[PDB]
RNA sequence: UUCAUCUAGACAGCCGGACGGUGGCCAUGGAAGUCGGAAUCCGCUAAGGAGUGUGUAACAACUCACCGGCCGAAUGAACUA
């Protein structure tokens, strides 16, 4: 049994590891290959942490706040091309910007979801946040969660 | 010791040892210890 | 405008000296943000730490001596690169939360404050050896 | 015994280690004492 | 001379920290603060730009803006003759 963290963020269909996966005599296809089944949702943006034990395809892809919130949009597509280049931008989530950082393992390091899920909604520089609006200083103004959360 | 020494005349004196015990004793034998050396004695020899 | 922010330091400081009982002195030479910002998370229940300036300290300390005024022998604790625990909880529990946790090569605790007294933070590292050997070692200059 | 931690006491802080300094200090705390039981506390140190 | 900063500690000098969301989003061989398009949000804060520069293939590494330690009383600009 042996240990060590390597992390590498990006995740599109399941392709090389570089040099650090290299001497470890993990695999280049392979390591790429075994980061299918974590690459599985979702389809744009990810952020995996490969573990290793002597020769483990341990691919235990922990948890991006800007992808639990990218991915709260819509779908579309998934690859090639998109007549421009690609875009999100309107997804409700009112209430799930909250069950987002609700999601941020301890993390957060506030007062709970009333600073931790007005950075979440800070974070989605690539939404349109809940329902119709935007954010800013609509995040002060914000009663939900919080003392439920807490 | 300094804060052994009417520590120890309280823990053969009165009868148990509460903060406000001890204070109308050390400032009362015209020579206290350092009102700090005091409160130490409820804590370190609690119960 | 900076007559503004620094009012209103002198605002939330004069209220932990109030509202808490207790406090601690504590010395974050070196000590990264990141080091701060854990001990927060550690301490975020009970205890509240406070930063700032000295020259912004030993002003406030004595611009309210009239009252609470055993804040006043404080002062001479209150330079280098010093730091404010106010805490309602015991003494042990919460000085090795911070003497000890998140410390990496941590922050110090120089002086502790609790109704105008001055503990070292050595004679609160009490062990009840030099303390039940005096609640006896004295009953045998009685027995 | 109480009147020796207050006649033995009251011997090491300069007091008069008698009924003027050990008798009057269970009055200076409420304590029922007695006019012979420090006296018997001074006759029994010697 | 006037205006502004400054004992609530300036200016300068040396010295410490320079964080979390987070490799933020498009975009691509690859671009994680730093070839590059558009935004410049929050957390935590005494303070830390979705980033001044050095640098990597892309991370690292350093630097800085911002805050502090030390000191101890002056500093900045526009003028007058
Ligand atoms: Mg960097
Ligand atoms: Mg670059
Ligand atoms: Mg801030
Ligand atoms: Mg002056
Ligand atoms: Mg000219
Ligand atoms: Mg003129």
């Amino acid at each position: 049994m042996p240990p060590k963290f390597d992390p590498n963020e990006v995740k599109y269909l399941y392709l090389r590891a570089v040099g650090g996966e290299v001497g470890a005599s993990a695999a280049l296809a392979p390591k790429i290959g075994p980061l299918g089944l974590s690459p599985k949702k979702v389809g744009e943006d990810i952020a995996k942490a490969t573990k290793e034990f002597k020769g483990i395809k341990v691919t235990v892809q922990l948890k991006i706040q800007n992808r639990q919130a990218a991915a709260s949009v819509v779908p579309s597509a998934s690859s090639l091309v998109i007549t421009a280049l690609k875009e999100p931008p309107r997804d409700r989530k009112k209430d799930k910007n909250v069950k987002h950082s609700g999601n941020i393992q301890l993390d957060e390091i506030i007062e709970i979801a009333r600073q931790m899920r007005d950075k979440s909604f800070g974070r989605t520089l690539a939404s349109v946040t809940k329902e119709i609006l935007g954010t800013a200083q609509s995040v002060g103004c914000r009663v939900d969660f919080k003392n439920p959360h807490d | 010791m300094s804060t052994e020494s009417a520590l120890s005349y309280a823990a053969l004196i009165l009868a148990d040892s509460e903060i406000e015990i001890s204070s109308e004793k050390l400032l009362t034998l015209t020579n206290a210890a350092n009102v700090p050396v005091e409160n130490i004695w409820a804590d370190i020899f609690a119960k | 405008g900076i007559r503004e922010k620094k009012a209103e330091y002198f605002a939330k400081l004069r209220e932990y000296l109030e509202e808490y009982k207790s406090l601690f002195v504590v010395g974050v030479d070196n000590v990264s943000s990141q080091q701060m910002h854990e001990v927060r998370k550690e301490l975020r229940g009970r205890a509240v730490v406070l930063m700032g300036k000295n020259t912004m300290v030993r002003r406030a300390i004595r611009g309210f001596l009239s009252d609470l005024p055993d804040f006043e022998k404080l002062l001479p604790f209150v330079k280098g690169n010093v730091g404010f625990v106010f805490t309602n909880e015991p003494l042990t529990e919460i000085k090795n939360v911070i003497v000890s946790n998140r410390v990496a090569a941590g922050l110090t605790v120089v002086q502790v404050y609790d109704n105008g007294q001055v503990f070292p933070s050595s004679i609160l590292d009490i062990t009840d050896e030099e303390l039940v050997s005096h609640f006896v070692s004295a009953v045998s200059t009685i027995a």
